[PDB]
């Protein structure tokens, strides 16, 4: 309502009111409420502060007063109430949750919600909140703090750390949001610090890469493997560090493995070979195009292998074409002999331990972090391990980890084990693969030189080999190899492409589109090309040419440019539907692939240009026109694509199907004619509020249509939209459209709401013969989407809309299958 | 005799539709019967059907208030053999009504509707 | 002005696109049937290949998305239907072959 100001006695004579809820109104100031209230709603008003007749309320419960420009909060001493349980303050500017006067008269509160404001730090007393359930400090990027009090918390589910800067990033997520609390909790106990980074020495095919590391610890084969080793640092700034050398191997028949190996949280080395100058720098650019693309933040410092020989000066191009256009942060540069010790070797000592003591990733200091002691005695007792079990078989099964941890008396339970060797695989010390897809749950690698050493020997028609020659565990090494990319060999495999021709040829019925990339990273097309075989696929080294027919196919190639140096990816494919259908689970597949493994190129020039190609005269294109596909996206209000006259146009579906929401089956087209709906007024928004639902009068049927905020992806939608587009059970909520111009959704309406509403409202009309209807129903659901392979994971009465109240109808319960999407 | 044996739901809103169109209160009252009776909790659940108006004679019959074929179908088979409380619920909501008054009458559905 | 004869003589004299010098290596090719009793094969089974053979044998099998190599057609109309003349190798056998493959 739009109210301005109550009256002062406007609830004077009501001594029994309890849930005075006033949101989104005008609001400036509450005139004397009743002593006897509950809980009060007065968010989305124009508040300044908390006004102090609601802090004097003997009973209250609940406080909603989010979204509003409120800057102090009142301490735990001034609330007069001893029964708070649900303070909401999100949207404010608030600075302080000063929680130091009396902080134990808020031990009864339960939720919590400080979001989306301009928090400092949050104050070590919150640890006496015995019984906070959801606190919520996300969405602040101003923090960069936790306390170590906090793991006293341990009531809390739930914890929100949506964008907000972080100090241990130890890739465990609030996605349990408990063992947060236990890491907390341990990190209490004892918070040892902790002294150990890699160091992946990176070069080529003979260079610097092993005698300079055998002078650089003051100590030739080529390397197989990567040939981990390690060597201590002592600091006289009395700072023991250790820090383990990965000297990578430099012949390309191993560089397919080696994006398993290389992390964020590293020092690199490049190694110039500088015998042949000014041409061995130009040839080590993939090299750093790949350091770039695998660890965007780790600084490199480049190594000139050859001062025996002179072309002096080599660093002109260095210090021109290497310096920022797409590469990682070079942050220093050397010339050495690397044979015998120097000044510019010592010189080189000196800098790396001093780039490693600077890291700083976000400004923590990862050189010197903080852990509990509970990990350092872990790795004391597998380090001791390693030399405990011989070189036969250093894979450790996972009850002997376990008798090894109650060999000894740490803190340490099951809980908190498997984020243990999660860290300790991150510094590298044991590697182990927690993928149930692999059998590697027991398989835990001590000295990981073994496994590295072992795993690449095996690359030491053309190319493909069946089983052909280890104590039974050979089903092991296979599935290793197809872990590590090595299952036929996707390396060593045919890199002449045959001379193809194509049943299309007109330039009309042709789908292409680009993926221009500088250089291709390292074991690009060996994943590719593994994650591509879910149909003759006759394929090479790059690419696929998978084929069903003539009508429907498919090409992965890899095309090069006359005068261009960037590489491309050109993926041909078919413009009937089955070929929109293909282009869109192809794209979907890179770009998962390119998400999961190189981050670094989709992050921001962007370094990877998606284009798409289109003809005007179908037959002699002449050169179709190159598009960029963000722009192309950009353009989805005008449906159809044009020059610069509109003699002619294109359809985005023609030539961009998966934008235009036609690649998935085309039932679930959002057909934007006949959608009689209004996202304003809230009538409809009554249909359900915690998601978008609204009502809405769709195609002459009432429908009742879920807007998707900016909390979602267009790819992960589509994902979504592809899983959900087939199910059509009749206990199921069947969808109607979808599409884009906004983001929505068109399922199926229920008239009756949810069931928790129903029997909490009216619970008379549960008679024993529609419950049994009902229980069938969501039987039947959870049924079939048992025989659709699928789990639900959330199942309440919160997501069993009815439909109808007759006992004996033909649908009376439906579930909500938008719980499979997320 | 043809709804007491099965008639599929959506048949039997079709037939409804058809019925009132061409509106005789009788075989209505049987098909509303059929759909929106629920005689176990005393409910009425006329709901979602869009039907224009009500008329009071026909959810008449739905408030309380021969053995020729089966003799022939034992022969017919034996020679088969030997070859071989008020209700209180009353629910009009997604019809599309346009004006109730025609059950404001003193018809006879008054003693039901108190 | 007499390139077209040029390129008339030289289909006639198998070179058109040329049949020599076109990619030795053979690719990964799999096959969507593999069950052996759905495949027919049949060898031509020969010392060694006549000089011009395969070019000559290239050309009059192009009367359908055909991926071929130096010795080898493989024409593709359906995992129903196609086709694979290709030039298999024996172990311990001097002889070279000739095999095609074909779906039942
Ligand atoms: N198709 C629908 N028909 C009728 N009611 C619906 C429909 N979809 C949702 N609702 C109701 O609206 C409520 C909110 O929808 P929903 O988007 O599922 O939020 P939620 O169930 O609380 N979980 P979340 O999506 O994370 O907010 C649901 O709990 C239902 O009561
Ligand atoms: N004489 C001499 N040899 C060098 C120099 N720098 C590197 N080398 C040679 O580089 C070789 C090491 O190759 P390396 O890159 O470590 O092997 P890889 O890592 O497996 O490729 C040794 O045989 C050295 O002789 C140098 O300055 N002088």
């Amino acid at each position: 309502n739009h109210i301005s100001s109550l009256s002062e006695n406007f609830l004077e004579a009501c001594p029994k009111v309890e849930s005075f809820s006033a949101r989104m109104n005008f609001l400036a100031a509450m005139p004397f409420l009743p002593p006897s209230m509950t809980i009060l709603k007065l968010s989305q008003n124009k508040f300044s502060c908390i006004p102090e007749a609601i802090l004097n309320l003997p009973h209250l419960r609940s406080l909603d007063m989010s979204s509003n420009d409120i800057q102090y909060l009142p301490g735990p001493a001034h609330w007069k109430s001893l029964n708070l349980r649900e303070l909401l303050f999100s949207h404010n500017q608030i600075s302080i949750l000063d929680l130091s006067e009396k902080a134990y008269l808020w031990s009864r509160v339960e939720k919590l919600h400080l979001s989306h404001n301009k928090l400092k730090e949050i104050p070590p007393e919150i640890g006496c909140l015995e019984n906070l359930t959801s606190l919520d400090v996300s969405y602040n990027l101003e923090l960069r703090s936790f306390p170590n009090e906090m793991g006293k918390l341990s009531k809390i589910w739930d914890l929100p750390l949506d964008e907000l800067h972080l100090n241990f990033d130890f890739k465990h997520i609030g996605c349990k949001a408990k063992d947060i609390i236990r890491f907390l909790q341990q990190r209490l106990k004892k918070a040892v610090p902790y002294n150990r980074m890699k160091l992946m020495i990176v070069g080529n095919t003979g260079s610097g890469k092993t005698t300079l590391l055998q002078q650089l610890m003051k100590t030739q084969s080529a390397t197989v493997g990567i040939d981990v080793k390690d060597w201590p640092i002592q600091i006289r700034r009395k700072r023991d560090l250790v820090l383990n050398v990965w000297d990578f191997a430099g012949r390309e028949e191993f560089y397919s493995t080696h994006p398993h190996f290389m992390t964020q949280r590293a020092l690199y080395l490049a190694v110039y070979d500088l015998s042949k100058g000014q041409a061995e720098v130009d040839a080590m650019k993939p090299w750093l195009f790949n350091i770039k693309a695998r660890a965007s933040s780790s600084p490199v410092i480049l190594v000139g292998t050859h001062l025996d020989v002179s072309k002096a000066c080599m660093s002109k191009i260095t210090k021109e074409l290497l310096n920022k256009r797409g590469f990682p942060a070079i942050r220093d540069y050397h010339f050495v002999n690397a044979t015998e010790e120097s000044d510019a070797l010592a010189k080189l000592r000196k800098t790396i331990i001093n780039e490693s003591l600077n890291f700083k990733i976000r400004d923590q200091l990862v050189v010197g972090q903080l852990i509990p002691d509970c990990y350092v005695e872990l790795e004391k007792i597998i380090l001791s391990e390693r030399k405990n079990v011989p070189i036969e078989f250093p894979v450790i099964d996972r009850k002997r980890l376990l008798q090894l941890v109650r060999e000894n008396q740490l803190q340490l339970d099951e809980n908190e084990l498997p984020h243990a060797v999660h860290f300790l695989n991150e510094s590298g010390v044991l590697l182990h693969f927690q993928d149930p897809a692999l059998q590697l749950s027991d398989l835990y690698f001590v000295e990981p030189k073994w496994l590295c050493k072992i795993m690449a020997q095996i690359l030491t028609p053309k190319g493909i080999i069946s089983r052909r020659d280890p104590k039974n565990y050979m089903t092991q090494y296979f599935k290793l190899l197809e872990k590590f990319q090595i299952a036929l060999v996707p390396s060593s495999l045919s890199d002449h492409r045959p001379v193809i021709e194509l049943p299309h040829c007109e330039n009309s019925e042709i789908i292409i589109r680009l993926y221009e990339m500088p250089y291709f990273p390292m074991g690009f097309w060996s994943r590719l090309i593994n994650r591509l075989l879910e149909p003759n696929r006759m394929y090479w080294r790059q690419g696929i040419y998978l084929n069903w027919s003539p009508e429907a196919y498919c090409l992965v190639g890899s095309e090069v440019l006359d005068n261009h140096p960037e590489s491309f990816l050109k993926i041909t494919v078919p413009s009937c539907r089955k070929g929109c259908i293909l282009l869109g689970q192809v794209v979907d597949h890179i770009d998962s692939l390119m998400e999961e493994w190189f981050p670094g190129l989709l992050e921001i020039e962007t370094l990877l240009k998606k284009w798409a190609l289109y003809s005007f005269n179908d037959g002699e294109e002449h050169q179709k026109i190159l598009l960029d596909d963000l722009m192309k996206k950009a353009e989805e209000g005008d449906l159809l694509v044009n020059p610069d006259q509109p003699r002619l146009t294109i359809p985005i579906s023609q030539i961009a199907p998966d934008l235009i929401l036609a690649d998935l089956p085309r039932n679930i087209m959002l057909n934007n004619d006949e959608l009689e709906f209004e996202q304003a007024p809230e009538f409809l928004l009554g249909d359900g509020s915690f998601g978008s639902v609204y009502r809405a009068a769709y195609e002459g049927e009432e429908v009742a249509v879920k807007i998707f905020n900016k909390h979602t992806s267009l790819r992960l939608l589509r994902q979504e939209l592809v899983v959900l587009c087939h199910l059509h059970h009749p206990s199921l909520i069947s969808l109607l459209a979808a599409g884009i111009r906004p983001r929505m959704l068109v399922m199926e309406l229920a008239s009756k709401g949810s069931l928790d509403r129903l029997l909490q409202q009216d619970k008379a009309s549960l008679t024993r013969t529609l419950q049994h209807r009902i229980a069938l129903h969501v039987a039947d659901g959870l049924r079939y989407l048992h025989s659709a392979m699928i789990i639900y994971r959330d199942l309440k009465p919160h997501n069993v809309l009815l439909f109808t109240l007759y006992p004996n109808a033909a649908i009376i319960a439906k579930i909500a299958d938008y719980g499979i999407a997320q | 005799l043809l709804l007491n044996s099965g008639s599929r739901e959506q048949d039997v809103r079709k037939a409804l539709t058809i019925s009132i169109g061409k509106g005789d209160s009788q075989i209505i009252s049987l098909l509303l019967r059929r759909l929106a009776l629920d005689v176990a909790n005393n409910s009425i659940c006329l709901g979602g059907f869009c039907i224009g108006k009500v008329e009071p004679s026909w959810l008449g019959p739905l408030f309380p208030d021969t053995n020729i074929a089966s003799t022939l179908a034992r022969m017919v088979i034996r020679y088969q053999m030997k070859s071989a409380e008020y209700i209180t619920s009353l629910d009009l909501s997604a019809n599309e009504l346009r004006d109730i008054d025609a059950l404001s009458q003193k018809c006879c559905i008054s003693v039901h509707l108190e």
